[PDB]
């Protein structure tokens, strides 16, 4: 059984941490939604 | 029970204690997750029930109460940030430039940022603050690290 519980309001953050890096990838989205990397 | 706008974890009771199970949004009374996070069942805010409206699995998205109401979109260009909500973790922002999932049907937004797996449903938002995708969906690249597809619904 399920529940939700409220986790806050959505907003941007000025100055928030900023990281991740920005890749370029080939992809497949097969039907039960699962992404794979084409090669 | 609550209806206000914002973004609440997804938990269960069924396993040891309380455990998350993912995250969503809350917005024009519409609740907004991945359907890998609650495999499309019902949910509970307080004494209030909400029920499935709309949902597929290709997609990889659910609505509850009503139908998908985010239809912001990636600029292509601008940092984003993602609004994880981790287990047992305060809500935290993390600002990033996404990358780019290629595919045989177009391009899509990606965030290069690894979380826990009850992170599932966290919203991703440009500088205005709307939810332009929810993290979750993606795949596990040469180096082992983790990217998100930045995953976006219909607005009918
Ligand atoms: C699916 S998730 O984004 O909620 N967390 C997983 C990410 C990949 N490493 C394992 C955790």
């Amino acid at each position: 059984d399920m529940y939700i519980e409220r986790a806050g309001d959505i907003t941007w953050e000025k100055d928030a941490e900023v990281t991740g890096n920005s890749p370029r990838l080939d992809v497949a989205l097969d039907e039960s939604g699962d992404f794979s990397l084409v090669e | 029970g609550e209806t206000t706008d914002g973004v609440y974890r997804v938990m269960t009771r069924r396993l040891l204690g309380s455990t998350q199970v993912g995250v969503g949004v809350m917005q024009e009374g519409v609740f907004h997750t991945m359907w890998h996070v609650t495999k499309g069942a019902a949910l509970r805010s307080g004494e209030g029930r909400l029920d499935p409206y709309w949902g597929d699995v290709k997609q990889d998205l659910v609505s509850y109460c009503g139908p998908w109401k985010l239809d912001a979109a990636w600029d292509g260009l601008s940092e984003v940030q993602l609004l994880a909500v981790p287990p047992g973790e305060r809500a935290k922002n993390i600002q990033t430039l996404p990358g780019i999932f290629k595919t045989k049907d177009g391009d899509i937004g990606a965030v290069a940022l690894d979380y826990p797996a009850g992170t599932s449903g966290s919203p991703i938002l440009d500088k205005c603050g709307r939810v332009i995708g929810l993290y979750g969906n993606g795949v596990v690249i040469k180096n082992g690290s983790y990217v998100s597809a930045i995953t976006q619904g219909k607005r009918e």
